[PDB]
């Protein structure tokens, strides 16, 4: 029987800032127990100070991201070259998602970049088409080794104030955009170190009011 | 839904400073019958791009079949049909890749494991994948079934990442393709020893090769293997 | 392309009249005299072979046919609109009977059939009436013996005899004085030779005249034995040979 | 997933849970299991997270679309039964669904509509829907009037939650509560379970079972 | 294209009325004229067949009157392969109805559903309508004796007496005349051949020229019988009543 | 299919078809709609040129949509009953999904949608009628009383007629309808109506029908002799 | 006869030009915008004093921030208002946001030429589109059934357009409030209706950023109207 | 005359005469003008206003970051174009990963025109388009006709008054085309062409339209402040 689904393997990442997100994924696509690509990008710049990615199958990941640029085109051509806000592209994706709801995009999801206001946000679908603004979403192969750390040390969860034993939490106070790329670095590190279909690479997709930046990391190649 | 019936195995590629290198072996198996053994499964589109193309063989005729077809509807009301609007790889590739996924978004899949190797206008190298499930990717070296558990290691060691392209040449990449085609000779149990080979340069152009053995092997070691363990006669 | 015409081609005038139909009558007026007589034990219909060339063979043009084996048709008007029609006659008759009930329709219903065909071309958007008047001769078990005939409009009545086309108005009034309810077939016969004489104007025998009867049932024409219910056809046209010795006794 | 809704005295008490999962791993515990179909309006949701979602905004759609036509407010009774038509639509092709419809109009009164993707739509005081349902109905049954003031409803249902989160695996995360009167819904916080476990605990004097 | 040739049969005209209806109305003023008679007891159908032949087999003959069910009856005054086709799909409608709710089909039901189909045809799909008025005579529990007329318009009407065809203007107000409420069967047998009588255009009246019906209770206990009368019953009822 | 465009507009912006429907509404026998302060009264003209009718069956003028709305009209009678059915149809689908009745805003809106639907399609032409809607919403004790006509233009009436000679009795009810105070009534709502159809109907017998319709789904017809003590009463009145 | 979709030899649509006709035979609507607002108004035209005036809706809404005013044929007007909401209400499922006034002009002006031998004829009428959304601001739009549409400042249509749109021609200004938007509607409406102006047979309507769109109660006209005969008055 | 009744019949001397009709549609649209160097292509517009209430009906439409047009005649029948093109471009990005060449382009909007001009029922299309554009053979300029006649082009202007800008561009034909490298001379050179087809009116803030296409400039239009520079 044939099977029009597979699993591309990878591992994404997606963090909101205070004036700043990033949108990190591996490089690394695989089929079973083989690398086909060290060097496949995963993570786009859609226009309109978008980034998204659609980890898992990569063949419905990138039909989506296709169709979603696609869609930003069209955004523009019917609305007056109207820029599509972050919000009003997720609910666009929702749409693109559920369009294909008994047959669907085997794929995870997420895109970032800022919102109305100017601040950072990240969303985050499933396969069919829910979704729901997020401070923090990792995706993809290794999303259970990454999410747990972030909770801790972007969320500062179980952590509390010295002295006060338990009484008195840890503040959430904002972090940097070098703050960040150290703990996107130091998940991507650790998930290659347990998960055999992480590593390679790492590429980071910065967003802020000036655009779109780009920064590679090298990852593990075992 | 089907399922294939004559079948290729492995198709093998890499990228060299100038260019790219493509092969696959002559052979049309019927399971493990080896049926056809005059079968050409490297497909050359125009002066600049090679497709290598595994699994179903009428599949393939049909993929063939629709390059063809391709290359005449691009001449239509086209002055520059041999010149800037020529068929790139990349045009090849794309469209291949979009039937690929259409196909097996209606459950009917080409059962077919697809290498676009060739070279661009601006003589950058082209090489990409694509598959019965419309998968796609990139790399240095690409190769499908067989060759990808067994080439792909050798030609890693000469091309392990992009700044390895500029220092391969031409003689050192075809030597590189020409051991692992010997390899899956030794290994691959629905391969022949007869294969194709193509050149896409960016300077000399398509050099497309036809009628090569694998030669070179080693089986004397055999003479001194005796039983399965015990046995010493 | 496609039909872009989906409305009607015959409609009521101020004075009421439909005047495709009125004008298919006309055309049917023009074609040759063709006539039917029932008898007690059968019925006769026959018309003239106006033959368009003496090189033509006009043993392959059958203007009386077999619809089933016990209903045969005829004609004035024409040619072609009446072949078209025996070939739905003869289809209608094992769709919408034969393939439902196992044996062929009764004559009233066969011809209740063609009618309807008629009658959708008269009123079916982008279509003309069939320019024919069609005589049905035919038996059956329950009703026996019947003749009808059917106009460009659809409508049917059944006759003890009558004519249509040519010299109907003369051919009418030549039958009403000879048809008796005592007539047997010959008799029927011999009067629809007398009668169809009148019209014709160059040779008369039978190489230019077409009869047919509906009668005794035929074994010999049935093509096989083993079956007693299965007696064989009624319908019958008669040979040219047949016609000429009946010329004779005349 | 445990979501509540009950009428009294003072209108409509809605509250659910937070949690999201696939299979043993906790997906979320951020979800807002509640939606604004109008300012009058709210839907709760359970089961699958994207046909909840979906057809609970295209809901508001429709409803917006009524008022445009008729100039009127739209029913409870009319809006729930555009939910449950789309769904029996729908129904075997596999929609998963669990879904109070909660509001308040002056030819009804406050209402609730329990709509189901197998095509079921009831009217009721009470209801409570998800895999941790039971605990919630449990606390609900044995403290339920109609009596109550709009600060103990507000507090049964934060309560009734707590016990679902606590028992069901599949529940938990924080409480979010609304409470609907006739001038529409209000929304009564975000509560945190990892804090409310504890103050109720102290302050109610139940939880024995457990050490803090 | 081809809209140069279309009649446009479903338009109105500048004094709002709908060429094709009152054109078909004027091609049925010239067919044989039916006559509907209904009675305490029961319902009379008579009809004028077209100047006929000698050499016409009348007892096969069917033009004017035609049975839809047991309990209903039709009278035809116009083209009579238009009015076939109505009659086969009034049958089945019949049929459907007995088949949905297991009960036979009010009279009215029937008659509005045939109404509809005219109606149709004055209105939309820009084909003919149908030169046919019908007069229905049927039974049932509701209503008991009932008498219909529909047109080419598709409009319907109920009477206690009605002609429809040729000279109606003569024949409606010899019947206005000599109609009661308390009439019977047999009398209004009576008054619907003394009115044909009057009203022909042919020089006498004879049996040959006739199609007689009647839907009577005159069947053994609570229920309807319906008689097509034959050649030698309506030779009969012409001398019974005095005018043969 | 057949998909001539009948209805058009002419070089001076006038769509025929659609005027000439309202010339068949002309011709078709007055209708009559009064509302008074609880109830609201539909007469109707049945012109006398048709005796020896049998009028237990013959259709009735005023069609019951349902239990709480009614529906009379002018025109080509025909064409009514497709109009009637339609609404009828409608007025269950909606009970079905909003479980609630229709107002009879909803049900004169969409009947006037219908209606102006075949004023743009290809292969039909207008319809040849103009509706007199009445009733009371669900729940509701105000009168309501709509008009429509083939165009597909509709609107609410404090008094209205159609048909023929309907510029007399709409002249009459514009000097004799009082907004500030309706006939309070359903005495004094019927003898208006009845008075209005005076003007123009022939002679009070069987030419006149008069149809009450009350809150809460209670609708009745008048019978001839009830009508006829109206007719004697106005009359008597009149010698003076 | 003739085709539905001919050219005239001048280059025109026989049936689009005929149509703007019929609309010239409608009742006058007017539409001026402001940097505080956009006005609409309209007059009603009752055909007979029983004729209950408040049902007369000629002035309607699309959304909250859109509202229209038509005149011609206006039960013509009932699709492309449906169409209109539907158009509103499904970009604001798709896009979790508010539709540009612009974009919903040119959804509900491509109906305007879908005819032919889709439905039989073009619209018999003309709409007044009124809105505001955050990349253009307030905006008046004029929606014909040619499938153009101007922009404008403001704009009259009607019987008494051109009479109308000259006295727009004088009377606007970039500095116009939304009070002195509502009087010169009123004015211009006294000015070419046949009979008295007063508000139960005329209409103002309004959208505002904060407040959307919203029809004006019979008593809050009345005061306005009131208003203007002082001030006119005055001088 | 006789024969002028639809677009599926020829007169007697062989014309069609509701595809000419067609043709005067575009005659009495606004004036508008293009032109070419080897580096880039330049549309420049005079918009029509209704009155001075009204805004200014655009002229330009954007079809692809490579290529566009601008319009002359019924503007909802330049909007189903457009789209067309819009698609055909974009079918040919997604499936071929290819930008559409100006020269198919043309090809593709001549036989949509034909089809309308051949069959019963339909109309043709009543407006006139010039389309701008930079793909692997540099800078292109096309002429469309609804008539179906495309037309490649170094220059040309299309509506009412044309003809003069068409003279001006036929004797500057050896000037303008040398101007590579040099975005605002070559739109100095339309605007100067433009100018002469104006009588009465001249070249205001509002009233100017110019789009620019090129090497290292994707397709863009500058309307209001943007064109106060070349007044
Ligand atoms: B609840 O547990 O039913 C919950 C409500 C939903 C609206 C978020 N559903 C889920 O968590 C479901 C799984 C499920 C668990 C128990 C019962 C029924 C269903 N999960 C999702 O819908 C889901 C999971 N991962 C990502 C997105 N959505
Ligand atoms: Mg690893």
């Amino acid at each position: 029987q044939f099977n029009p689904y597979g699993d591309n393997g990878g591992t994404i990442l997606g963090i909101a800032g205070e004036d700043f997100a990033v949108l990190a994924g591996d490089t690394r696509n695989i089929t079973d127990y083989s690398i086909n690509s060290r060097y496949e990008p995963k993570v786009f710049d859609c226009g309109d100070n978008i980034v998204m990615s659609a980890n898992g199958f990569a063949a419905d990941g990138d039909a989506l991201v296709k169709r979603f640029k696609n869609s930003v085109k069209w955004y523009h051509f019917d609305h007056n070259d109207k820029k599509l806000s972050i919000n009003s592209a997720a609910r666009n994706i929702q749409h693109l998602l559920y369009g294909k709801r008994f047959f669907p995009y085997y794929v995870h999801t997420i895109i970032a970049g800022l919102d109305e206001d100017g601040k950072g946000a990240v969303y985050s679908f499933d396969p069919v088409g829910s979704y729901e603004r997020e401070q923090c979403r990792a995706g993809g192969a290794a999303a259970s080794l990454i999410m747990p750390f972030l909770d801790n040390q972007v969320n500062f969860k179980n952590q509390y104030e010295p002295g006060t034993n338990g009484k008195v939490k840890k503040p959430l106070k904002y972090l940097s955009v070098e703050e960040v790329i150290k703990l996107v670095r130091d998940s991507f590190t650790s998930a290659t170190e347990r998960h055999i279909q992480v590593g390679d690479g790492l590429e980071i997709l910065i967003v802020t009011k000036d655009g779109v930046r780009k920064e590679f990391y090298e990852l593990k190649r075992d | 839904t089907q399922q294939p019936i004559v079948t290729g195995t492995s198709v093998i590629s890499m990228k060299y400073d100038n260019g790219v290198i493509i092969a696959a072996d002559n052979l049309g198996s019927y399971g493990s019958l080896l049926r056809f053994n005059g079968v050409e499964r490297l497909i050359p589109v125009g002066d600049n791009t090679v497709v290598g193309i595994s699994g179903d063989i009428s599949d393939m005729q049909h993929i063939e079949r629709l390059l063809k077809d391709l290359v005449t509807e691009n001449a239509y009301d086209n002055p520059l049909a041999d010149a800037e609007e020529a068929l790139e790889p990349s045009y090849i590739f794309e469209y291949l890749a979009t039937v690929m996924y259409q196909r097996r978004s209606k459950m009917n899949p080409l059962w077919n494991a697809i290498i676009v190797a060739g070279v661009q206008s601006n003589g950058d190298q082209f090489l990409r994948y694509v598959n019965l499930l419309g998968v796609t990717y990139s790399s240095p070296t690409l190769a499908t079934g067989f060759g990808a558990h067994m080439a792909n290691p050798l030609l890693r060691k000469v091309v392990d990442r992009e700044s390895d392209i500029p220092k391969t040449t031409v003689q050192v990449a075809e030597e590189a393709i020409v051991n692992a085609m010997r390899v899956l000779y030794y290994r691959d149990a629905r391969s022949s020893r007869n294969f194709s080979l193509a050149i896409i340069d960016k300077n000399t152009g398509l050099t497309f090769k036809k009628n090569l053995q694998v030669e070179n092997m080693k089986w004397d070691f055999a003479k001194d293997i005796k039983g399965y363990g015990t046995q010493k006669i | 392309m496609t039909d872009r015409y989906s409305f009607s081609l015959t409609t009521f005038s101020p004075s009421g009249k439909l005047g495709q139909i009125d004008y298919a009558l006309t055309a049917v007026k023009q074609g040759v005299t063709s006539l039917g007589i029932k008898a007690t034990n059968g019925v006769v219909i026959a018309t003239e072979k106006k033959s368009s060339s003496p090189l033509a063979m006009s043993e392959t043009l059958s203007k009386v046919s077999l619809l089933t084996p016990d209903i045969g048709a005829v004609y004035s008007g024409m040619g072609p609109d009446y072949r078209v029609l025996v070939d739905k006659s003869r289809k209608v008759a094992h769709t919408s009977y034969k393939r439902i009930y196992g044996e062929y329709p009764p004559t009233k219903l066969l011809v209740s059939e063609v009618a309807k065909i008629m009658q959708e071309a008269t009123q079916s958007g982008g279509v003309r009436p069939f320019g024919v008047s069609l005589l049905i001769a035919g038996h059956d078990e329950f009703n026996g013996f019947s003749l009808y005939q059917v106009d460009p409009s659809g409508s049917y009545f059944p006759w003890k005899a009558t004519a249509i086309g040519k010299g109907s108005v003369a051919a009418k009034t030549f039958l009403e004085k000879r048809w008796n309810d005592e007539l047997e077939l010959e008799d029927a016969i011999h009067i629809a030779l007398l009668t169809l004489k009148e019209s014709v104007e160059g040779e008369f025998n039978g190489d230019t005249i077409e009869l047919a009867i509906i009668g005794d049932e035929n074994p010999d024409l049935l093509g096989y034995t083993g079956i007693p219910t299965d007696k064989g056809p009624r319908f019958r046209k008669l040979t040219s040979q047949e016609i000429n010795d009946r010329l004779e006794a005349l | 997933t445990t979501t509540l809704a009950f009428r009294f005295q003072g209108g409509i008490i809605v509250a659910v849970d937070s949690r999201a999962t696939a299979g043993n791993w906790v997906a979320s515990q951020t979800v807002k299991k509640v939606i604004e179909i109008n300012p009058f309006l709210l839907g709760t949701m359970a089961g699958g997270s994207a046909d909840c979602q979906f057809w609970e905004t295209w809901l508001g759609s429709q409803c917006r679309l009524h008022e445009l036509r008729e100039k009127e407010r739209i029913s409870v009774a009319a809006a729930s039964k555009i939910l449950s038509n789309l769904v029996y639509q729908y129904k075997g092709a596999g929609l998963s669904m669990g879904t109070m419809i909660c509001g308040y109009t002056r030819k009804e009164g406050p209402t609730i509509y329990y709509v189901d993707s197998d095509g079921t739509r009831l009217k009721g005081d009470i209801f409570c829907v998800g895999s941790g349902q039971t605990f919630a109905y449990g606390v609900l049954d044995s403290n339920y009037k109609w009596d109550l003031s709009v600060e103990d409803a507000l507090y049964l249902g934060k309560r009734s939650i707590l016990a679902a989160a606590h028992r069901d695996a599949y529940s938990g995360g924080s409480v979010n509560l609304y409470h609907v009167t006739e001038d529409g819904w209000i929304y009564h916080g975000n509560h945190d379970v990892g804090e409310l476990f504890w103050k109720v605990k102290e302050e109610e004097g139940s939880f024995n079972n457990v050490i803090g | 294209g081809s809209r140069r040739y279309d009649s446009r049969t479903t338009i109105f005209s500048p004094e709002g009325r709908l060429y094709q209806v009152e054109y078909a109305l004027e091609s049925i003023s010239h067919a044989g004229t039916a006559i509907g008679i209904m009675a305490s007891d029961g319902i009379v159908l008579a009809a004028e067949r077209k100047v006929t032949s000698t050499l016409l087999e009348q007892d096969t003959s069917t033009e004017k009157l035609y049975k839809l069910n047991d309990k209903i009856a039709v009278a035809v005054a116009g083209l009579t392969a238009d009015a076939e086709i109505l009659i086969n799909t009034a049958r089945i409608h019949a049929q459907n109805y007995l088949k949905t709710y297991n009960e036979d089909i009010p009279v009215e039901i029937l008659v509005r559903r045939l109404s509809d189909i005219k109606q149709g045809y004055t209105q939309h799909g820009g084909l003919r309508p149908f030169g046919v008025s019908f007069i229905y005579a049927g039974y049932d529990d509701r209503y008991g004796y009932q008498l219909y007329t529909s047109n080419p318009s598709g409009n319907y009407t109920g009477w206690k007496a009605i002609s429809v065809g040729a000279n109606t203007s003569a024949a409606q107000t010899l019947l206005q005349m000599d109609y009661k409420d308390d009439m019977k069967v047999d009398d209004a047998i009576e008054l619907a051949l003394k009115t044909l009588s009057k009203t022909t255009d042919s020089s006498a009246l004879t049996y040959d020229r006739l199609e007689f019906a009647t839907i009577r209770k005159g069947a053994n206990d609570g229920e309807v019988y319906q008689k097509i009368f034959k050649p030698q019953e309506i030779k009969d009822i012409l001398v019974k009543t005095g005018i043969t | 299919g057949y998909d001539r465009a009948l209805s058009i507009f002419s070089p001076d912006g006038h769509i025929f078809q659609v005027e000439y429907a309202l010339e068949a509404v002309k011709r078709g026998t007055c209708a009559v709609g009064v509302k008074g302060k609880n109830c609201v009264v539909l007469g109707c003209e049945r012109r006398s040129t048709l005796k020896l009718q049998d009028t237990r069956i013959t259709p009735s003028k005023v069609s019951k949509i349902d239990s709480h709305v009614v529906l009379s009209f002018s025109g080509l009678n025909a064409d009514s009953r497709i109009l009637i059915e339609k609404a009828r149809v409608e007025a269950q689908s909606h009970r079905l999904t909003l479980e609630d009745p229709v107002t009879v805003e909803y049900l004169t809106r969409y009947v006037a949608g219908v209606q102006q639907r075949y004023t743009q399609s290809g292969g039909v032409r207008p319809f040849g009628v103009s509706t007199l809607i009445a009733g009371f919403d669900p729940r509701d004790d105000e009168p309501k009383l709509y008009q429509t006509e083939p165009s597909g233009i509709y609107s609410s009436w404090s008094a209205q007629t159609i048909g023929r000679n309907s510029k007399t009795v709409r002249e009459f009810l514009e000097k004799n309808y009082d907004r500030k105070e309706p006939p309070a009534t359903v005495e004094e709502c019927v003898k208006l109506t009845v008075r209005s159809l005076l003007e123009v109907v022939q002679t009070g017998a069987k030419n006149i029908e008069i149809t009450v319709v009350k809150p809460d789904s209670d609708i009745v017809a008048l019978s001839s002799e009830e009508i006829n003590q109206y007719v004697t009463q106005i009359e008597q009145e009149k010698q003076e | 006869d003739r085709g539905v979709s001919t050219f005239s030899p001048e280059g025109r649509l026989f049936q689009v030009e005929y149509s703007l006709e019929a609309i010239k035979l409608g009742s006058t609507a007017i539409g001026i915008a402001t940097k505080e607002g956009v006005v609409l108004g309209v007059e009603k035209r009752a055909t007979s004093p029983l004729l209950e005036s408040d049902s007369i809706e000629k002035i309607v809404e699309i959304d909250r921030h859109i509202g229209c005013a038509m005149s011609g044929l206006t039960a013509d007007a009932r699709s492309m208002i449906e169409h209109a909401r539907t158009a509103a209400v499904t970009h604001n499922l798709y896009y979790d946001e508010d539709i540009n006034v612009e974009s919903l002009t040119q959804s509900v002006c491509d109906l305007a030429l879908r005819f032919g031998e889709l439905m039989s004829r073009p619209f018999g009428v003309a709409l007044l589109i009124a809105g505001h959304d955050a990349d253009d601001g307030y905006q008046l739009f004029h929606a014909e059934p040619s499938g153009t549409f101007y922009r404008y400042n403001a704009k009259a249509i009607g019987s008494g357009s051109e009479g109308a749109q000259a006295e727009l021609l004088n009377e606007w200004h970039s500095s116009l409030t939304l009070k002195e938007a509502e009087l010169l509607v009123l004015k211009i409406l006294k000015q070419v209706m046949e009979e008295k102006l007063d508000e139960n047979n005329a209409q103002l309507s309004c959208i505002t950023k904060q407040d959307g769109f919203k029809i004006y109660d019979n008593e809050k006209t009345a005061e306005l109207i009131k208003e203007l005969k002082e001030k006119e008055a005055a001088e | 005359n006789n024969y002028d009744g639809d677009t599926v019949t020829f007169s007697p001397t062989g014309r069609l005469f509701q595809v000419e009709y067609a043709l005067e549609a575009i005659k009495q649209g606004s004036v508008t003008v293009g032109l070419r160097s080897n580096t880039h292509a330049v549309l420049v517009a005079l918009k029509r206003n209704a009155d001075e209430l009204s805004s200014y009906q655009k002229k330009i439409i954007k079809c692809d970051e490579h290529m566009g047009l601008s319009l002359a005649g019924l503007a909802p029948d330049a909007r189903v174009l457009s789209n067309y093109l819009r698609q055909q471009c974009n079918y040919s990005s997604l499936v071929f990963n290819r930008k559409l060449a100006v020269e198919r382009a043309g090809h593709l909007l001549c036989d949509k025109a034909q089809k309308n001009t051949q069959s019963y029922g339909g109309r043709p299309y009543g407006v006139g388009l010039l389309i701008i554009g930079y793909d692997k053979s540099g800078a292109h300029l096309l002429e469309f006709q609804p008539s179906g006649n495309v037309t490649e082009l170094y220059g040309t202007a299309i509506g009412a008054r044309s003809q003069g800008a068409k003279t001006y561009l036929e004797r500057t034909l050896d000037t303008f085309i040398k101007i590579d490298g040099n975005p605002d001379e070559l739109i100095k050179a339309g605007v100067e062409a433009i100018s002469q087809s104006l009588r009465d009116e001249s070249l205001t803030v509002d009233n100017l339209s110019i789009a620019i296409v090129g090497k290292d400039t994707p397709f863009t239009i500058y309307d209001g402040e943007a064109v106060a520079k070349y007044i």
